[PDB]
């Protein structure tokens, strides 16, 4: 994992971490991680959470 | 904090690299939430003196 070049790279319109730190994801340890993908509009971001 | 500490700082709290304390921006969360207190919420949810 490397989370810190993108908690760092300042260029993301949303990023927030929920149930956990965004702070700290390059010091715990996990098993699998998912990764989905969609674009949406932007009255459809906050309903996404 | 620690025993018998209290505080009266008012700053905006520091998020990533992005500096904070009144430069108000990405990732600048102001720390001091409140209660919210109703009479409507739930008694887990209401004020304890």
């Amino acid at each position: 994992a490397d989370y810190s070049v993108l908690y760092n790279s300042a260029s993301f319109s949303t990023f927030k971490c929920y149930g956990v730190s965004p702070t700290k994801l390059n010091d715990l340890c996990f098993t699998n991680v998912y990764a989905d993908s969609f674009v949406i509009r932007g009255d459809e971001v906050r309903q996404i959470a | 904090l620690k025993p018998f500490e209290r505080d009266i700082s008012t700053e905006i709290y520091q998020a990533g690299s992005t500096p904070c304390n009144g430069v108000e921006g990405f990732n600048c969360y102001f720390p001091l939430q409140s209660y919210g207190f109703q009479p409507t919420n739930g008694v887990g949810y209401q004020p304890y003196r």
